[PDB]
């Protein structure tokens, strides 16, 4: 929470927070995730839809 | 003999002319409430052009 709560532009960002460790591959998994979800919304705002 | 149609004065006739003027009120409504809310995240969802 004081790491987002420093985000002072709440409108056109999004921060992504996760704990890694594990010693697994799901880091990669959450990277994906992100990105795509980064690249949808890029769209969307292109497209004036949000 | 008697002619037989649909009049602006008969009942029935007033009926669908009072239905369709509040239907043109609600849709006029609508449009209204959309004008004003125009930069809403929901509003903005939906083709606000369409």
């Amino acid at each position: 929470c004081q790491f987002e709560d420093l985000n002072r532009r709440k409108d056109t960002k999004e921060i992504y927070t996760h704990f890694t460790c594990s010693t697994d591959t799901k880091n990669v998994q959450f990277v994906f995730d992100a990105v795509t979800d980064v690249i949808i919304k890029n769209n969307l705002k292109e497209c004036g839809l949000y | 003999k008697e002619i037989e149609f649909l009049s602006w004065t008969e009942p029935f006739g007033i009926a669908l002319t009072l239905f369709a003027v509040l239907g043109i009120f609600l849709t006029a409504f609508v449009l209204g409430v959309f004008i004003k809310f125009r930069n809403t995240p929901i509003v903005k969802a939906t083709n606000r052009e369409l």
